[PDB]
């Protein structure tokens, strides 16, 4: 396309790979977000992270995944044209800090996140960076997965992919304990952590280091064992010294949440990757039998 | 096991089958290339094999590169002295897509023996991205092979290696192999590797997965059996050398069966 039909409106964000602007198509009226990715034309070429994001988003056409609308090329820059959405879930929860977030809106948003995610998994794409700042809402009650920067197309069965993946707080315990293979579950874990956070508006496991991240999960969910999580004690970064914490009651962890909520959450936060619910399965869960789509 | 994505293996398979049709190159592109030939390409692909071993790259990366090249050359006429530039750039992109720790651009300039400048490699990178329109997530022979291995009961390392090896043999020869989809080559390769080491044949469970019977795999099976048999005498050997190693259970030193008994 052409960068002459876009009128820049403001910088809505930035990142290691460039700045994000909000823009207006002068000819159609459409409002967009422009990701400008600088090209290292003498050194490293197009960033692997952009190559993945563009390639993958080009394949993921679903109403709960952010839409890449165009990629405009120069010799020296790449501009990604995305649909503009009003804000991210992080910003929203921080502004709903006192008013609170209505339960049917939470249920809607989770339901949509799961629909979006199930599409990724159905299309052999891991996201590996689900967290509130990467989830975009609009004014009509829609939410969408965004920032496929760290995503990866996967094979069946999975192989060793980058370990340095997922913000710590949203990082599943199989990565923490340092296993070779991870899969669709790591995404579900994150959404579990997100589910909890939508309800309490506090982060569920806000750890300041790796060992700390593990302790925070174990105090809340009970230190795993071989009867909960076969294979845990033989994990690379497992340490038999870990204190033996009694599992906390989900009605302390998420007081506002109903019995069905607590069930879905627990299945999302299962220690065992193999036993953790699928996005596909979670969509059937009885928590959603009465879902609607309210506006924020 | 979630590493086999139980709730998705089917949805994924269905999708790869539909996507492999869309990433498929034009079967007779070399006829329309006025200055390059199946032999020249064979040399290129064979060299990519070497590169993959020197930099210890995933086999998936090699497969992606060859996908990139064939689609590129389905759309762009290229002179012989630029064939390698196209090759290098495709390998670079494949690596950035697929590898945890891809080699730096510098390294790719190093292996063309400074045939090209770094700047040529990077500008070719951009061109290849533009030509393919960033449709890089190509289903490969390997992506089908791994999914097929799951039907083994139990798994046999020698079957896995031999099928991988037979898959890579196909990369080299656009004639005939450009006329088979990946999932077809992959099946033929798996049937042929399994038949060789065990005596068994295409599982009925894979028939039920793929819709591919032996009847449907026969044309491909015939071509591939012939490749396997003539393999020691091929002009390109890098793949045979690669699969002599203990890494791949030395399946290339295994003597091929003489008939496939229909
Ligand atoms: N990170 S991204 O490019 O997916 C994106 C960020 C913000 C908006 I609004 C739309 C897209
Ligand atoms: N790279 S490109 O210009 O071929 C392209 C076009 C449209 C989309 I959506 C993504 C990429």
């Amino acid at each position: 396309g052409s960068m002459e039909n876009f009128q820049k409106v403001e910088k809505i964000g930035e990142g290691t790979y460039g700045v994000v602007y909000k823009a207006r198509n002068k000819l159609t009226g459409e409002v967009v977000a422009l990701k400008k990715i600088r090209l290292d034309t003498e050194t490293e070429g197009v960033p692997s992270t952009a190559i993945r994001e563009i390639s993958l988003l080009k394949e993921l056409n679903h109403p709960n995944i952010v839409k890449l609308l165009d990629v405009i090329h120069t010799e020296n820059k790449l501009y990604l044209v995305f649909e503009f959405l009003h804000q991210d879930l992080k910003k929203f929860m921080d502004a709903s800090a006192l008013t609170g977030i209505p339960l049917p809106l939470i249920k809607s948003y989770l339901f949509q996140l799961l629909q979006g995610l199930a599409f990724c998994h159905s299309h052999r794409v891991l996201h590996r960076d689900l967290k509130p700042q990467n989830l975009l809402i609009n004014t009509e009650g829609a939410i969408k997965l965004a920032d496929f920067g760290l995503a990866r197309a996967f094979g069946v069965p999975v192989r060793t992919y980058t370990h340095e993946v997922v913000t710590l707080w949203y990082r599943a315990p199989e990565i923490l304990l340092g296993c070779k293979y991870y899969s669709t579950a790591v995404d579900i874990w994150s959404l579990g952590c997100i589910f909890a956070e939508m309800v309490t508006r506090r982060a569920l496991f806000p750890g300041d280091s790796e060992i700390d991240q593990l302790f925070r999960i174990f105090r809340t969910l009970g230190t795993p064992d071989e009867v909960v999580w076969p294979g845990v004690t033989s994990m690379p970064d497992y340490k038999p010294s870990f204190p033996k914490w009694a599992r906390q009651d989900f009605s302390k962890v998420v007081p506002p949440l109903d019995e069905d909520g607590r069930s879905l959450l627990s299945q999302m936060l299962h220690y065992d990757p193999n036993k953790r619910i699928s996005a596909k399965a979670a969509l059937a869960h009885p928590f959603f039998q009465d879902v609607t789509k309210p506006v924020p | 096991g979630v590493n086999e994505v139980p709730d998705y293996h089917e949805d994924i398979h269905t999708y790869l089958r539909e996507m492999e049709v869309k990433c498929k190159p034009k079967v007779g592109y070399m006829k329309k290339q006025p200055d390059i030939t199946n032999s020249m390409r064979a040399i290129l692909v064979d060299w990519l094999v070497e590169v993959g071993e020197e930099y210890k790259l995933q086999n998936e990366t090699l497969h992606l590169a060859v996908n990139y090249i064939d689609r590129f050359l389905s759309s762009m006429s290229v002179l012989r002295g630029k064939l390698q530039l196209v090759g290098t750039a495709a390998m670079l992109l494949a690596s950035k897509f697929e590898e945890i720790y891809p080699p730096e651009v510098a390294e790719f300039v190093y292996i063309t023996d400074d045939t090209y400048t770094k700047k040529q490699v990077l500008r070719m990178e951009h061109l290849v991205l533009k030509v393919l329109a960033f449709d890089l997530a190509a289903p490969t022979i390997n992506q089908f092979l791994t999914q097929y291995f799951l039907h083994q009961q139990p798994a046999n390392c020698k079957v896995e290696s031999l099928a991988m090896f037979l898959g890579e043999l196909s990369l080299i020869d656009a004639d005939p192999y450009l006329k088979y989809l990946p999932s077809v080559i992959a099946a033929a390769a798996f049937h042929l590797a399994l038949y060789t080491v065990t005596g068994q044949s295409w599982p009925e469970s894979l028939v039920q997965k793929t819709g591919y019977t032996l009847e449907t795999l026969k044309p491909c099976l015939l071509d591939l059996h012939q490749t396997y048999l003539r393999a020691p005498q091929h002009a390109q050997q890098s793949i045979r050398e690669k699969y002599k190693n203990s890494k791949y259970h030395g399946v290339s030193l295994l003597n091929p069966p003489e008939t496939l008994n229909v």
